[PDB]
DNA sequence: GGAAAACACCCAAGACACCAGGCACGAGACAGAAAAAA
DNA sequence: TTTTTTCTGTCTCGTGCCTGGTGTCTTGGGTGTTTTCC
């Protein structure tokens, strides 16, 4: 079982992602909110991906399903098939 | 302040992923576990999820930086996060 | 020539759920547009999802999965239950 | 007596019409038998929910007429219905009354 | 006739959105963005009509163009 | 199936001395497939609207004007028209 | 003998025709539609590869990288307008301070 | 980075339940219209 | 005075029956990809 793993997304990783976006200063409360946003986004993508796997009578999530699912969320991905 | 611009210059020219692979893998498996058990995952699916989540977070931080710039501040705050998400249409 | 519509059926279900309430013509147009739009969404999702598995048939499974993909939350679950209820009722008769 | 498929499944929506529209709406060469029944049931439940909430919202307004205003009220005041019908504009529906807290004077 | 979108009308439109105070320079900006949006939708409706071999733009072309831009409109025969 | 050979041909047409990575090849394949899907689906949607059962050059042309933006589409339309007459004159 | 040589194209016209026939869009497909679609695809791919080769040359590189594709797409108004909702894997972000 | 385990996706052969197709009947849907209520 | 429910004529599209092909399903084997562990 896995319990309280979202904290594995470290604070320097969020710092690096913000630096990529051009952010100069970062408040201390940003990290928990960012973790929550990432959890919401991942849940939304994973729900559709697991539904696509369940319909095909498969037991493994493939890359194509994840592409199809993000494209269904308006987040089309190039480079992993389609 | 100087090293902030140095970090911006270094990371905006680089292309490798900034989220560490193993914690993200465990996070994906932990989230997927509560929808269905004994789920397997292709490595390419985990990589696609990592790339998409990183792109989304980079875009969100850019829009949040614009919101922070608007309020005559240089530090981003959580109220900028929910402002960008609200205007962008997420709930 | 004529043009089909869902007006009579919408009026029938309204009389089922609210016997003392009528409905204006503009609201009838909105309800017809709503039913048509939902129809196109579910049919297109089912057609795509069927095309993914290299299948030629839209069955109850494809419609059920499309309903789970589109409808957000408990609505999907309720719709799925009633749809299954309708199918077995059809299967129980002939 | 040739009984309608709608009467066979206990539905008000036309099973035959959705079957014809699925067969003629260029999706796939062949269409299964249970798909029009399932689709008609889903459409029925959804229209029942929308019309129910709209009739209730009209009932708080002491009206016997359902207008687009009541439909817009019913759609926007329900969280999941607002999520589903996010990107649609209801003609003559108006906007929900919403005034910000700090917008008000002191 | 972009000046036909008069100042009280755009004031009313802002007022429906819950806005209390209006800057004096905003009206030209709203006229510009309304012109841009109308330009895009009118262009798409016009090429839809030209493909349909017709000389009169119908409401269906407008609703089609709007729905293709993710701005689905209910109530006009959609 | 993939579009690798044809992308290689047009690349060596426009840039004989430039190579390409495999990830860029996958990106190109995804791009071509996405654009194909968009144009073909919109052309089918136009065919459904006008009560037509045939996809001809016309609906493809109007789909190209509908999707591609600006000058691009014009040159693309011109290119497609040239291909059609090139097909017709061969 | 081939339709590609008759049309002066490098993309396979037969492949586009087969995808249109087995793609469940319409009952019939005219002869001019796959030729037109193949020509549009060839022109677009030539344009984006041209801009990517120019960006790679400016970066003193001999092989095109997804970084170069991201730069070529995002530096072009018409292309990035077309590809606004596309995120390129291993593309990074455009340098903007 | 290494080293197994094994689970599960891919593929081939055959069989049949099920959906399209053709066609006749008609009765329920659609428009004309008549009347009621606000 | 006008929006709207109900009655009626009319028609066309749904229902029902038979046929017939075949798409989907099943089974059996195998490699290989992913998980587990140091």
């Amino acid at each position: 079982v896995l319990r309280d793993n979202i904290q594995g997304i470290t604070k320097p990783a969020i710092r690096r992602l913000a630096r990529r976006g051009g952010v100069k200063r970062i408040s201390g409360l940003i990290y928990e909110e960012t973790r929550g946003v990432l959890k919401v986004f991942l849940e939304n993508v994973i729900r559709d991906a697991v539904t696509y796997t369940e319909h095909a009578k498969r037991k493994t999530v493939t890359a194509m399903d994840v592409v199809y699912a993000l494209k269904r969320q308006g987040r089309t991905l190039y480079g992993f098939g389609g | 302040g100087t090293v902030a611009l140095r970090e911006i210059r270094r990371y905006q020219k680089s292309t490798e992923l900034l989220i560490r692979k193993l914690p993200f893998q465990r996070l994906v498996r932990e989230i997927a576990q509560d929808f269905k058990t004994d789920l397997r995952f292709q490595s390419a699916a985990i990589g696609a999820l990592q790339e998409a989540s990183e792109a989304y977070l980079v875009g969100l931080f850019e829009d949040t930086n614009l919101c922070a710039i608007h309020a005559k501040r240089v530090t981003i705050m959580p109220k900028d996060i929910q402002l960008a998400r609200r205007i962008r249409g997420e709930r | 020539s004529r043009k089909e519509s869902y007006s009579i059926y919408v009026y029938k279900v309204l009389k089922q759920v609210h016997p003392d309430t009528g409905i204006s013509s503009k609201a009838m147009g909105i309800m017809n547009s709503f039913v048509n739009d939902i129809f196109e969404r579910i049919a297109g999702e089912a057609s795509r999802l069927a095309h993914y598995n290299k299948r030629s048939t839209i069955t109850s499974r494809e419609i059920q999965t499309a309903v789970r993909l589109l409808l957000p939350g408990e609505l999907a679950k309720h719709a799925v239950s009633e749809g299954t209820k309708a199918v077995t009722c059809y299967t129980s008769a002939k | 007596k040739a009984k309608t498929r709608s009467s066979r499944a206990g539905l008000q929506f036309p099973v035959g019409r959705v079957h014809r529209l699925l067969r003629k709406g260029n999706y796939s060469e062949r269409v299964g038998a249970g798909a029009p029944v399932y689709l008609a049931a889903v459409l029925e439940y959804l229209t029942a929910e929308i019309l129910e909430l709209a009739g209730n919202a009209a009932r708080d307004n002491k009206k016997t007429r359902i207008i687009p205003r009541h439909l817009q009220l019913a759609i926007r005041n329900d969280e999941e219905l607002n999520k589903l019908l996010g990107r649609v504009t209801i003609a003559q529906g108006g906007v929900l009354p919403n005034i910000q807290a700090v917008l008000l004077p002191k």
